[PDB]
């Protein structure tokens, strides 16, 4: 199905077509961000992106290197304004168990 | 490092053993660096104790997955043949048998 976004400026009659994986990608308003990692840790292209459990942004592709792994993610521009650059990002793609007589 | 670079393409009984003749993309080549390590990925392997209590062998999605994983190494010419380990502990001390040798 085509859907239509409409926007502002000078009228035109000819477009581009992008697919709805790289949808958000080209939102007027969006906060793209590479981050280096030397695993996968298992994150896929299409995983999302959670601050204060609401998801807020999602991986947009995956790239494999010689140094290590390169992920390329975007965020909203709704909460463009809470990433708040000096920030940290962790990975929630594997659980960890840790077992004790207390802890 | 997490990511699919290959694919088994078949696998054939001996009597010596099994052979399996696999690929890789040539996207990828470059990254072989021939003396390399090959593990088995296909066994899950949950090891208890009072301190040291360890998952290793495959993840959720590696066991739903499966396969091989690839330990590159630094400098290679590429040789035909390559052992394969049954697990990560024979593969670090790069023993092929069972019983380890007399000293």
């Amino acid at each position: 199905t085509f859907e239509l976004v409409p926007g502002d400026g000078e009228p035109r009659k000819e477009f581009v077509v992008v697919p709805g994986e790289k949808a958000l990608l080209h939102e007027p308003d969006v906060l793209t961000l590479t981050l280096t990692a030397p695993e996968s840790y298992g994150i896929d292209a299409g995983q999302p992106l959670i601050l204060h459990g609401v998801q807020v942004g999602q991986v947009i592709d995956r790239k494999l290197t010689s140094k290590g792994v390169t992920f390329t993610v975007a965020i909203e521009p709704q909460h463009r304004e809470l990433v708040k650059g000096d920030s940290k990002f962790v990975v929630n793609s594997r659980v960890d168990v840790k077992v004790g007589l207390d802890g | 490092h997490g990511v699919q670079v290959g694919q088994v393409i078949d696998r054939k009984l001996t009597s010596k053993g099994v052979t399996f003749t696999v690929a890789i993309e040539p996207q990828h080549r470059e990254l072989v660096k021939g003396d390399s390590k090959f593990v088995v990925n296909s066994r899950v392997d949950v090891k208890v104790g009072l301190d040291g209590v360890e998952f290793l062998g495959a993840s959720a999605s590696e066991w739903i997955n499966g396969g091989i994983r690839i330990l590159p190494g630094d400098k290679g010419e590429m040789k035909a043949s390559y052992p394969l380990y049954a697990n990560l502990e024979k593969a670090l001390e790069n023993s092929l048998s069972d019983l380890p040798t007399t000293t």
